[PDB]
């Protein structure tokens, strides 16, 4: 009735102020607030029961806050992060294009909260136990979700000093480890130090590289000190690789993959020194003398990284590498941290050799080459040919999961004399296989009666083998 | 292996619970069958 | 400039779908766009 006398009836409460500031009114500021603060107060306890326990008071009445803060928190962040990855990460450019647009002061307190997770971490793998996994998790993916270009260009002076001191503290923590396992390795602080470096800061290095490396960040981050904490970290990453110890004999393949992230992940062709006065990215080129000379650096471009080789000698080295026949078992951290540092190092520098910009050549940072990618993999597939049918281990999968990216940029010359001899190892083993079992087709099983376990041993090696080769065969 | 490694990356190169989330078509001898 | 190459199996009542050559895929790897269909009276090539 009164639509049809005309009386106009509204909503009468129209929104009568605008409600707008979306930097501060928005559920995900809100929600990183709480748990920066939540983590703070961690924190403190933490060092409050540090303090503690090795007193009179061992007894700590904070159960019920480090119950809440491990059983609540820590997963929580973990999903949310997981569930809301895109949308922290975007940025001008889209990755979402449904909606999203984190802020930057939401992505500086994502770079805050994941440095007092780090700090919390550091050196503390004993006290929360178990949670130790959920710790390392949590970090695992915030760093997938930092965004260190946003971060960087625009942010506070204290979560940029909180995210070098990250990297400061996890060189340090590397060059501890490598220094007390040096003349320490016949024989609590190094065992707790070798023990957390395990636990969390190769996983955290390795995605945090990844990730940096993935996303370019290395050109907006490691810059001057971070080029420095880097450096030191690339040092330590390559000599604990290196050095023959029955410590690193079991976290080799730890310290290989994270050292392939961090080569991914480095803006500054570290193999080639000698045409890197072209890097503007250079320490060795913005730093110059006077500030080269206050901090810690060698002063020459080339002595950077002294144990290190040169890309030429070490190429040189894997050449004679499978051509010496030499096996797993012999010489084994070679093809367990150089050669996934090789194929990382030249994904990454394909795009800055010559032969992408052939104009305005050998002002380019690398000298690296399509030619220089055929000869690893025919190296690489030479190591594989020769420990094909002996010293089978999980290398072989690990390796062809690291090898993928160089097949981009191979020429279909290399199967004329490559390809062809690996299957036809394999189908003379798999025709062996086949003919005991063409013998003994009554037994094959897997308990031991009747000689079986031999050819359960050789299916599982063929099959090994076979996730070798395949996925090199399919994306060539 | 879950095989998903090798079949989502080779999209970029060529420019063109466990019970349920786990299935055999990512098998390296089928997919080289297919692509060969 | 895609072209997209339409194939229609009315003996097997199956439907693909290729993009420069290549087949595409559902969210699992089946091949096959449409699994099942009536015959009915029978398909036209359509575009919109």
């Amino acid at each position: 009735f009164l639509q049809i006398n005309g009386y106009a009836v509204s909503r009468g409460f129209k929104d009568l102020e605008l409600d707008t500031p979306s930097i501060e009114k928005r559920f995900a500021y809100s929600f990183l607030q709480q748990l920066i603060r939540y983590v703070d107060e961690a924190h403190q306890y933490i060092l409050e029961f540090d303090g503690g326990s090795r007193g009179k008071g061992e007894h700590f009445p904070y159960e019920q806050e480090i119950k809440f803060f491990a059983k609540v928190v820590l997963p929580l962040i973990d999903q949310y992060f997981k569930n809301h990855r895109l949308y922290f990460l975007s940025a001008a450019s889209r990755p979402l294009c449904s909606g999203g647009h984190a802020s930057n002061k939401e992505k500086e307190m994502v770079t805050s909260l994941f440095c007092k997770l780090g700090v919390l971490v550091r050196h503390r793998i004993s006290l929360f136990g178990n949670d130790a996994t959920s710790i390392v998790n949590c970090l695992h993916i915030l760093g997938q979700t930092l965004d260190a270009r946003t971060v960087m260009k625009t942010g506070l002076e204290s979560v940029k000093s909180a995210l070098r001191a990250f990297l400061d503290n996890a060189a340090e923590d590397l060059e501890k480890t490598m220094e007390n396992l040096k003349q320490g390795q016949f024989t609590k602080g190094v065992t707790q130090i070798i023990n957390y470096t395990t636990v969390a800061l190769l996983p955290m290095l390795s995605s945090l590289f990844e990730h940096i490396g993935q996303h370019q960040f290395g050109e907006d981050l490691i810059l001057e000190d971070v080029q420095v904490s880097c450096y030191r970290i690339l040092t330590s990453l390559y000599a604990l690789g290196t050095s023959k110890s029955i410590y690193v004999e079991r976290q080799r393949s730890a310290l290989g993959e994270c050292l392939a992230a961090f080569a991914g992940a480095f803006p500054v062709a570290f193999l080639e020194t000698h045409l890197d006065k072209h890097n503007i990215y250079s320490i060795y080129n913005t730093k110059s003398s006077r500030e080269r000379a206050a901090l810690s650096l060698p002063t020459n471009v080339e002595d950077v990284c002294p144990n290190i080789p040169s890309l030429e000698k070490l190429m040189e080295e894997i050449v004679e590498l499978a051509e010496s026949g030499i096996r797993y078992t012999q010489m084994p951290h070679v093809m367990e941290v150089i050669l996934p540092m090789l194929c990382s190092y030249m994904s990454r520098w394909w795009e800055h050799g010559p032969e992408n910009n052939p104009e305005r050549a050998e002002m380019c940072c690398t000298a690296l080459n399509s030619e220089h990618m055929n000869t690893l993999l025919g190296n690489i597939l030479k190591i594989i040919y020769n420990n094909l049918g002996i010293d089978e281990g999980a290398w072989m999968k690990r390796l062809a999961v690291f090898s993928q990216p160089i097949i981009n940029k191979v020429k279909p010359q290399l199967l004329k004399t490559h390809f062809l001899p690996l299957m036809e190892k394999l189908k003379k083993k798999a025709a062996t296989v086949v003919s005991e079992e063409d013998h003994l087709k009554a037994e094959a099983r897997g308990d031991m009666s009747e000689a079986e376990l031999l050819i359960l041993d050789e299916f599982t090696t063929l099959a090994r083998d076979l996730y070798a080769f395949y996925p090199l065969l399919i994306r060539f | 292996i879950n095989n998903m490694s090798f079949l989502i990356t080779d999209t970029k190169s060529k420019m063109s619970r466990k019970g349920d989330r786990y299935s055999m078509q990512t098998s390296l001898i089928v997919a080289a069958l297919k692509r060969l | 400039g895609d072209v997209v190459g339409c194939m229609v199996d009315m003996n097997e009542h199956t439907m693909m779908f290729t993009l420069n050559g290549e087949i595409l895929l559902d969210d699992s790897g089946s091949e096959l766009a449409f699994k099942d269909f009536d015959v009915g009276d029978g398909f036209i090539p359509v575009c919109s």
